[PDB]
C-alpha cells in the first residue's frame, strides 16, 4: 500500500493540509493503476529479449508511451535524476 | 462519514 | 535517490507476476520516482482546491476537481466519481 508514502508527500507539498480516509483511498487507487499500466507496458517492451529484463530503459519508454506528453517529460526527468543520485 | 486517514 | 516512495517491493512484485525474469537495479528507483512525481502533482492540485474552498483537509471532491481541471491528469487518470 502507498498510503503512508502518499501521506509523507502530501506533508512536503501542503504541510498544513490533511486528507480524508476516502480521498486517500482514491490517491492509492491512482498510484496502483499507474504502477500496473507502467509494469504491463515495460513487460511488453522486455518481451522482445530472451531472459526478459526490465531496466530503467524499459521503464523510461513505458513512461513516454503511457503518460500524457508534459507529465511524461517531467516524470522522465524525475526518473533520470533519481537513478543519477542512486548511481553516483 | 469520512474520518481522517 | 532523494525519494519518499519505496524502491524495495518493486523487483519482487515484477518477478512474482512474471512481468520479467530479471529486473535491473535502476528500474525500481526510476519507477518509484515517477509514481512519487504523479502523487505529488495530484496532491498539490487537490490541496490547492481544499485551500481555495477554505478547507484544512482534502476530500474526494477536491481530487475530482483537481483531476477534472487538468487536461493531462483527466487523460491519465480518467473520471473521478464522488
Amino acid at each position: 500500500t502507498y498510503k503512508i508514502y502518499i501521506f509523507k508527500v502530501l506533508k512536503q507539498v501542503h504541510p498544513d493540509i490533511g486528507i480524508s480516509s476516502k480521498a486517500m483511498g482514491i490517491m492509492n487507487s491512482f498510484i496502483n493503476d499507474i504502477f500496473e499500466k507502467l509494469a504491463q507496458e515495460s513487460s511488453k517492451l522486455a518481451r522482445y529479449n530472451k531472459k526478459p529484463t526490465i531496466t530503467s530503459r524499459e521503464i523510461q519508454t513505458a513512461v513516454r508511451l503511457v503518460l500524457p506528453g508534459e507529465l511524461a517529460k517531467h516524470a522522465v526527468s524525475e526518473g533520470t535524476k533519481a537513478v543519477t543520485k542512486f548511481t553516483s | 462519514d469520512d474520518d481522517d486517514y | 535517490a532523494g525519494l519518499q516512495f519505496p524502491v524495495g517491493r518493486i523487483a519482487r512484485f515484477l518477478k512474482a507476476g512474471k512481468y520479467a525474469e530479471r529486473v535491473g537495479a535502476g528500474a525500481p528507483v526510476y519507477l518509484a520516482a515517477v509514481l512519487e512525481y504523479l502523487a505529488a502533482e495530484v496532491l498539490e492540485l487537490a490541496g490547492n482546491a481544499a485551500r481555495d474552498n477554505k478547507k484544512t483537509r482534502i476530500v474526494p471532491r477536491h481530487i475530482q476537481l483537481a483531476v477534472r481541471n487538468d487536461e493531462e491528469l483527466s487523460k491519465l487518470l480518467g473520471d473521478v466519481t464522488i
